[PDB]
């Protein structure tokens, strides 16, 4: 019913969350597309074989920010990319990039910008990256 | 910002009823003239096939039932 | 540069070529240069300004025409295989003048061995590489 | 033997066929309810049936030890909280020693501090933070 | 290689196939291979491009053409398929054409292993081949 | 070997284009999407033919290391700050060492003072302005 010889997706119109879940099997998580993200279409003939090769190289021809977590794969489209300035008082950039490392959270393609031995950084990526650092920061001076 | 994401689980009903009742050629065009009133006039048109998982708003159905 | 017969079976050739033409009285043949030929064929399409792509390969050239030509190439360029074709013959150097269109018709498109066609300015096309 | 010859079903009267061969009842949200499928399934792995589908589809599932949670995969939310006296690695263990622990959706954070980051289904989150500010209560 | 008869069988064969025909003189048997009379059929299938299945058994193949198959596709198959019955007859190896439509026309699909056609967004369907 | 064919694009449809010679997404902002171009053009040295056609068409553009934003020229905003008990030179070397310092629009003030003065892009301004606000209070 399907006469194709090889392996491979053909996209006839799908509009990028069709498009990425088609791709969440060889990613071995769920992908999750936002709203503005989803307008966009794309068509063609497809093959995966090494998919976080193939995400990265799409990400930038279309234009795409993306973050993986440890359980998803979140996808936004470049104009959602929002920005934050915090103060750590009592606790250091060097003593947070430790968590992070250690946690598994650590992301090196948007890294946090800030003196090495201070309190003061700038992070700045997609919103669930923004959104945890922000709010796990100012959690551990409390704590601290 | 958080209690308008309450109210939507507290509005699937009203909802569902203005779906069923309303006109689909006229949802779609209150569904692009609000995108295109929002975001600009490149954007891509919303067709009829999104209609099986993607649900449209409640500032769309009101105005065309 | 292209045939390898001796002085003795080149008159058999001439011969059966007399007898298949009766009102010839001999046959007269001449072995004319490989590369004067094409190479006139080069020259006089370079004079009519026509913008032209020469493909060499084994026994045989061909010379591609293509574009939105106006009306006084189409013109300019017929006069000269039809004067070519009078006294060359079509067997080795073959031209090909094509009239299409402007391809891609009106689509932006990022070229060269990663390519893709904007169909809108939300949507990606991705065949060969264009 | 056994199966579902499914023709143009909603995925609710899907995985109700299902929940026979699986030993629990499942219970499919109204947001993946709306997605259809087709085809002659045949029952005789469900565990790797499901799990292969749910990436297929496009979704997320818990199984509590009552019954089967399923979810779209964009109803994922996550939260971040503080314990203020109890650690990660104690906490872990209530989860090991109760039942809870799913390794699929593990719980990221330092391995002996009081912050952590969770992130999975919304009766897995709304559990773990619950039982995670109802054990600062306690001490 | 289908059949074992003997010198005097075959013999006996042309004789009371002769008394049958009484305008001829004498009946000549001659015994082929088995194997070119199936070798000439997908040898001459596969040089016109067709798509094709062959389904092997005993005492006979057969080979099934599906597909929704264009115009020209159709004229050479019967150009094919009606110029070999006229030298073999169809007692060994037989031909079955049918056309069908494509369900694969505008949608999306994934091939493969694990192949499913998207008949819409939100609707899947999952093949047994 | 590459290069883009403009036919009547909206400055946001041109810069994605160049966002893969250039190795970071680019965020263009919609006054500055009003704007078109046509015409062939080859990314061979991006970095120059940015900076060509941000004076040519009248743009500023700022890359802080994750993200190239584009503005057009009338979005330049600025703002003096005063600083109580730290001086230029220490903050100065602060934006030396987070690599944050962009040399194009740099610092107009004292060296060894609290008053000085920026202009730039929205996004540089109002990162300066927070950056220098959030050391003085935790000191």
């Amino acid at each position: 019913k399907i006469p194709v010889t090889g392996s491979g997706f053909v996209a006839k119109d799908d509009s990028l969350r069709t498009f990425f879940d088609a791709m969440a099997l060889q990613l071995k998580e769920p992908v999750i597309v936002s709203k503005m993200a989803a307008r966009k279409k794309i068509t063609g003939n497809f093959e995966f074989h090494d998919p976080n090769a193939l995400l990265e190289k799409l990400s930038l021809q279309l234009g795409l920010i993306w973050y993986f977590d440890g359980q998803a794969i979140y996808i936004y489209d470049a104009s959602e990319m929002r920005n934050a300035v915090v103060s750590l008082r009592n606790v250091s950039l060097n003593e947070f990039n430790n968590f992070l490392k250690r946690s598994g959270l650590y992301n090196k393609n948007y890294p946090l910008r800030g003196d090495n031995r201070k309190g003061t950084f700038y992070v700045s990526g997609p919103p669930v990256y923004v959104d945890m650092v922000v709010n796990a920061a100012t959690m551990m001076d409390k704590q601290n | 910002s958080s209690l308008s994401k309450h109210v939507d689980e507290g509005l699937d009903g009203y909802r569902d009823y203005l779906i069923k009742y309303s006109d689909r050629e006229l949802v779609q065009f209150f569904e692009n003239a609000q995108l295109k009133r929002q975001y600009g006039e490149e954007t891509e048109t919303v067709k009829r096939d999104k209609d099986e998982i993607e649900k449209p708003s409640i500032f769309a159905l009101l105005p065309a039932y | 540069q292209r045939n390898t017969m001796s002085k003795k079976e080149l008159e058999v050739l001439s011969q059966k070529l007399r007898a298949l033409m009766p009102y010839a009285d001999s046959v007269n043949i001449t072995l004319m240069d490989d590369v004067t030929a094409a190479g006139q064929a080069e020259a006089g399409l370079k004079q009519q300004a026509l913008p032209y792509s020469r493909r060499n390969h084994k026994g045989g050239v061909t010379f591609v025409i293509q574009g939105a030509l106006d009306d006084v190439e189409i013109l300019r360029a017929r006069q000269f295989v039809d004067s070519y074709y009078r006294t060359w013959g079509g067997r080795y150097v073959q031209f090909a003048i094509e009239l299409k269109d402007d391809w891609l018709k009106g689509r932006s498109f990022q070229y060269g061995a990663e390519g893709y066609i904007k169909m809108s300015p939300g949507h990606w096309y991705f065949p060969s590489p264009l």
